[PDB]
Order: C-alpha cells, then sequence, then structure tokens
C-alpha cells in the first residue's frame, strides 16, 4: 500500500566520512508520536538486520554511530562515520497498517588501490576421470573491482570458454575476490601442455600471469 | 487533545496527572489518569512499559495546569503500579492496553475528595452505549500531530463512539481492532485525542452519575477521516480490574 | 532463536509448507513475521499472525493473499507458512522474522522449477608449490548441481578467516556451479588438513573433500 523509494541507491563512503540514506514514503504516524518506518542492513552474506526500530530509536548492540530522524514524509539513517562493516544494502519498511512494504533498497560501496593476489588450479584427475576440464583463476582481495583476466592455452588467447563470478565487498578489508574458470573437453586438455591466466588490473604494474604444464 | 476547548480541573475532577522522574529532579509529563477510588487510578500499561520502575512515577489530582500549580491540588507517590500481564503491541493496536497505580500522598493519605478531586464511575458489565453516543476525552496531548509542545492548560472534547463492525473496516483499520477495544471519533474528523493524551478517561453520561467507559489507547493519526481514537473497553476488564483493583 | 526447516525445489502449480522452531523467547507473546526477497532484488513483505493475546489473526502482501496461508502453533512453538498454488516468480529466500522484525532467520531459498535435481560433484583446487613464508591457496570445485544453494565450510567452520565463497554461476547446460577457495600459510601445508564440507540438502548430498597438494 504504502510505497516507500529511498535515495540514494548506491552510495560511496570513504571509511570515517559521514554517509546518510532517506526514505520517501507518503503515510505514516501513530499517537504516541513514534513513526512506524524501520531500518534494516543487509550485510554481504544474507539476512537482514534491524537497525532503527521506530524511525528513530536504536535497535539494541546496534552500535552508536547510526541514527534514526524523519518526521512526516521524510526519514533519513545516518551514520556519523563508515566502518569496513557497514557495506551492504540498507533497507527502509513501512508498518504503520493494512500491508508492509519495503524500499528498493541502498547499497553502500566503501578503500585505498590494492592488487589481486593471483593463483591458478588446475583440474583434478578426478574432474578428468568424469571427462571434463575445469582450470580456475583466483584474483584474490583487490579494489577496485574492475578486473579483467585473459585466458592462454598454449600459443592461444581464449575467448568464450570460460565464466568469472565475484564477490560482494568484503566486510574486514573491503575488497572484491573473482574467480574465472576456463572450461575443456577432457581432449583439448590433453592436446595443450601450458595454461595460463592473464590479469591486468589498476592496481598492477604491467600484467601479471600465473600458469602451469600439466605434470607438476 | 485535538479541536476541544480548555477546561478547569472541576469539568473533570477524576482526572490525574502522571509524571515521571527522569532523575536530577527533571519531571515531564507522561500520561493522563482516571481515579477510580481514593486509592487508585487507572491508566494504559504502554505509558509505563518501557520504565516500570514505580519509585518513579508521581501522580496529581485536582491539577489543571501543567507547570504551574492549581490551587487544591494534591500531589501523591505510587505505592504499586501494575501493568497488564498480557499487554501486546506488535503492531499499531495495543492489546490489553491497561494500567493501575496505587497512590498515597506524603504524608501518607490517599485521595480525600473535593470539588478538584472525585473519583469517576466504573461502568458495569453491560452498560456501554449506544454507537453514536457523545462521549468526553481530556488530556494534555498535543493540539496538532506534528507539534512539539503539550498545551499548559487541559483540555476537553467531544467524540462519537463508533461501531465496532464499522472500524474493523478496510478503509479504518481493518483487523486491527478486537472486540476488547472501542472506536470514537469526530463525524467531521475535527477534533480528537492525540499524543500525550495516552491514559485518559473516555467519559460517559449513564443514568445521569458520569462514568468510564474507555480509556485512550492508540490510534493511526490524531484526527484523520477514517482513523478514529481506539479505547480500552472498560467493561471487558471488570473482572480484571476487581481482581487486582481490591489489592 | 528461529531455525527454518522445510523448503526446496517444487514445480509451479504445486505446494510445500515451511516451518519456524523458536527459541530464547516465549513464542506465545509476539507475532511471527514472514518477508521474502528472491535473488537479486529486495525484500516483500509477505504476511504476518498476530500474538494470540491480539486475537492470532493473519494479515498478507497483495501478491500473495490468494494462495498463502500462515499458520501458528504455540504448543510446538512453530510458525508455518504454507504456499499452495506456487508461482515461478515465488522463488525467494524466505525468512521467518518474530515480533514485527525483531530477529530474522537464515531463510530457506524455495525455487519453483520443472527441472530436476542433480546432486554436485566436488573436486579440489589444489595448492601450487610457491615460497615460505607467503600465503598459498586452496579451494573446492563444486560443480553440476541443481537447484540452488550449496554450503561449504572449511573443516567444519574451524576456518572462517580468508574463505570466499563465490556466487554460483548458471553452467551453459543448466546446472549451477561454483566454488570457495582459502588463502592460508604457506607454512602450514603438510602438516595441517584442509576439507571442505559441501551441502546440498535438495539432494541430500553431504560430500567432504580434503584438498592436500
Amino acid at each position: 500500500e504504502i510505497v516507500l523509494t529511498q535515495s540514494p541507491l548506491s552510495l560511496p563512503v570513504t571509511p570515517g566520512e559521514p554517509a546518510s540514506i532517506s526514505c520517501r514514503s507518503s503515510q505514516l504516524m501513530n499517537r504516541n508520536g513514534n513513526n512506524f518506518l524501520d531500518w534494516y542492513l543487509q550485510k554481504p552474506g544474507q539476512s537482514p538486520q534491524l537497525l532503527i526500530y521506530l524511525g528513530s530509536n536504536r535497535a539494541p548492540g546496534v552500535p552508536d554511530r547510526f541514527s534514526g530522524s524523519g518526521s512526516g514524509t521524510d526519514f533519513t539513517l545516518k551514520i556519523s562515520r563508515v566502518e569496513a562493516e557497514d557495506v551492504g544494502v540498507y533497507y527502509c519498511m513501512a508498518r504503520v497498517e493494512a500491508p508492509y512494504s519495503f524500499g528498493q533498497g541502498t547499497k553502500l560501496e566503501i578503500r585505498t588501490v590494492v592488487a589481486p593476489s593471483v593463483f591458478i588450479f588446475p583440474p583434478s584427475d578426478e574432474q578428468l576421470k568424469s571427462g571434463t576440464a575445469s582450470v580456475v583463476c583466483l584474483l584474490n582481495n583487490f579494489y577496485p573491482r574492475e578486473a579483467k583476466v585473459q585466458w592462454k592455452v598454449d600459443n592461444a588467447l581464449q575467448s568464450g570458454n570460460s565464466q568469472e563470478s565475484v564477490t560482494e565487498q568484503d566486510s574486514k578489508d573491503s575488497t572484491y575476490s573473482l574467480s574465472s574458470t576456463l572450461t575443456l573437453s577432457k581432449a583439448d586438455y590433453e592436446k595443450h601442455k601450458v595454461y595460463a591466466c592473464e590479469v591486468t588490473h589498476q592496481g598492477l604494474s604491467s600484467p601479471v600471469t600465473k600458469s602451469f604444464n600439466r605434470g607438476e | 487533545i485535538i479541536g476541544g476547548e480548555f477546561t478547569t480541573i472541576e469539568n473533570q475532577p477524576w482526572f490525574a496527572a502522571i509524571y515521571r522522574r527522569h532523575r536530577g529532579g527533571s519531571v515531564t509529563y507522561v500520561c493522563g489518569g482516571s481515579l477510580i477510588s481514593p486509592c487508585w487510578v487507572i491508566s494504559a500499561t504502554h505509558c509505563f512499559i518501557d520504565y516500570p520502575k514505580k519509585e518513579d512515577y508521581i501522580v496529581y489530582l485536582g491539577r489543571s495546569r501543567l507547570n504551574s500549580n492549581t490551587q487544591g491540588e494534591m500531589k501523591f507517590e505510587v505505592e504499586n503500579l501494575i501493568l497488564h500481564k498480557d499487554y501486546s503491541a506488535d503492531t499499531l493496536a495495543h492489546h490489553n492496553d491497561i494500567a493501575l497505580l496505587k497512590i498515597r500522598s506524603k504524608e501518607g493519605r490517599c485521595a480525600q475528595p473535593s470539588r478538584t478531586i472525585q473519583t469517576i464511575a466504573l461502568p458495569s458489565m453491560y452498560n456501554d452505549p449506544q454507537f453514536g453516543t457523545s462521549c468526553e476525552i481530556t488530556g494534555f496531548g498535543k493540539e496538532q500531530s506534528t507539534d512539539y509542545l503539550y498545551p499548559e492548560q487541559l483540555k476537553m472534547t467531544v467524540v462519537k463512539l463508533i461501531s465496532h463492525r464499522e472500524c474493523q473496516q478496510p478503509h479504518y483499520y481493518g483487523s486491527e481492532v478486537t472486540t476488547k477495544m472501542l472506536c470514537a471519533a469526530d463525524p467531521q474528523w475535527k477534533t480528537d485525542s492525540c499524543q500525550g493524551d495516552s491514559g485518559g478517561p473516555l467519559v460517559c453520561s449513564l443514568q445521569g452519575r458520569m462514568t468510564l467507559t474507555g480509556i485512550v489507547s492508540w490510534g493511526r493519526g490524531c484526527a484523520l477521516k477514517d482513523k478514529p481514537g481506539v479505547y480500552t473497553r472498560v467493561s471487558h476488564f471488570l473482572p480484571w480490574i476487581r481482581s487486582h483493583t481490591k489489592e | 532463536q528461529l531455525t527454518q526447516s522445510g523448503g526446496g525445489l517444487v514445480k509451479p502449480g504445486r505446494s510445500l509448507r515451511l516451518s519456524c522452531t523458536a527459541s530464547g523467547f516465549t513464542f506465545g507473546d509476539y507475532a511471527m513475521s514472514w518477508v521474502r526477497q528472491a535473488p537479486g532484488k529486495g525484500l516483500e513483505w509477505v504476511g504476518f499472525v498476530r500474538s494470540e493475546s491480539a486475537g492470532a489473526t493473519t494479515e498478507y502482501a497483495a501478491s500473495v493473499k490468494g494462495r498463502f496461508t500462515i499458520s501458528r502453533d504455540d504448543s510446538k512453538s512453530i510458525a508455518y507458512l504454507q504456499m499452495n498454488a506456487l508461482k515461478t516468480e515465488d522463488t525467494a529466500v524466505y525468512y521467518c522474522i518474530r515480533g514485527a522484525n525483531w530477529n530474522w532467520g537464515q531463510g530457506t531459498l524455495v525455487t519453483v522449477s520443472s527441472a530436476s535435481t542433480k546432486g554436485p560433484s566436488v573436486f579440489p583446487l589444489a595448492p601450487s608449490s610457491k615460497t615460505s613464508g607467503g600465503t598459498a591457496a586452496l579451494g573446492c570445485l563444486v560443480k553440476d548441481y541443481f537447484p540452488e544453494p550449496v554450503t561449504v565450510s572449511w573443516n567444519s567452520g574451524a576456518l572462517t578467516s580468508g574463505v570466499h565463497t563465490f556466487p554460483a554461476v548458471l553452467q551453459s547446460s543448466g546446472l549451477y556451479s561454483l566454488s570457495s577457495v582459502v588463502t592460508v600459510p604457506s607454512s602450514s601445508l603438510g602438516t595441517q588438513t584442509y576439507i571442505c564440507n559441501v551441502n546440498h540438502k535438495p539432494s541430500n548430498t553431504k560430500v567432504d573433500k580434503k584438498v592436500e597438494p
């Protein structure tokens, strides 16, 4: 029934600087002063936790840096100074009556630049026995997230035989990790010998390469 | 109190003004009360749920003004506070929003009657007035839902009982409202109770005698269309009263 | 505080009953809320049951009022969200909530799909032969499983620091795949064993792969 729009949808902040999200609704008070709007944070991982209840009361154990405020139709959450652990989506929620409803969310992205730690993993005999080959390459604890890996097997750049996934910002050091993984027939895996993973990333001087031959 | 008019404590001599010390000597108005017996006041439990400690509340009878002292008014401590066991408010609605305070003055006296200080008639099992009847509500609650101060003189105003089949409606408060609760608004929504008025008296003329048929509990707005006040219907708590009330 | 059992894969039009067992508080004193999420997008609120002292009436959301019902049982101290005619758009992780909002559970992803279950095969990502005394990386490749999710612990949750479990990815076929990865001190290899405990409740697979050099 009541529709909340929160602003902004993403919101980047430098830890120690203050942030401020604002939920704009259309309803909401009771007869004891309380506005029936809550703030949650879903931390990377899952399971939302209640931050502010009833507009301006800080839930228990919720740190002192968070603050409920608003009146009428315009409510806003406030962190005096961000911390690595505060990365997540924030959701505001309306529960005055009737059907309840959430906002779309706000994604608080938070740090200095830091290069990937690259590693490469050959397929296992177990997976070869299966009859398919997954070689994987992991870039570890880097910031920013913009990253390219290129796959070389022997003397051929690889195209379209590989999928990557990336983590959400880390709660502790605010860095991402990525894993790209190249799949090939067992045939292609033993027609060739040198397998490599070439990563360019702003924090790297020159691209870095990680390889292996079959038999190490 | 929205709409209404200022009264002296005499028009409403059963009203009790409940203050909470924040410590330091700092006191603030918390809730209204109605004096049902010379040693017993009745209110809503939500008024005190967060700070149940009795040695911490103050009740004034005969008080018409908030931070100036009326002439004739008496001050009491709280010998006991009793909140309703099955008090719930996981939602807009309160449930079983009913509290009793045992008062006694610094001189050990309970309440002496006068023109300022009167008890209020409890209802009886089956004496709830007709829907559409006009009862009065009173207190120091705010005069606009978006307001900062509390009015410094007591107010009063008249609302008309609304059938429970009527405010159980979608446009109203649907399932939020139970039959242990009693809706009541102006018919053009020009006047209501507001924050601050909690725990105060819904009074009706019944067979002459003035009577306490409801307690200010909750509502969505302060005087919005289709969003009435809501009251603890005192007839459904007469045993609970009785049971706890004697002592 | 709130363990969510029940759930999994179901075909469209079919049904399912999510339960939720509670502890540490008085179950009878509280409403019980339920909120969905659905992968990638935010939260939809779905319904509640009232305290019982308040009438134990139920409110629902626009999406679900027809199909879903949501029950309670003060006796066994559980809440139950029975979902009946199930739409594919109902796919989400569904949290028990307690109160309006107090204490969410961990939720349970329901995925409504024609496709059949496929329990995974779990492969190691053995460490390379690099450098004392920096950090080495090992891992587990969980491949060709459906539907979501899989759960991965390293040495039965004795090892959390520097674990990364990447978003599952839907392979070109129709099966999901993912990998979990640890960083450990090089010094530690050969002396310290490393097992990944892999969990796919939809296929009642529990697989524990030792990942050795």
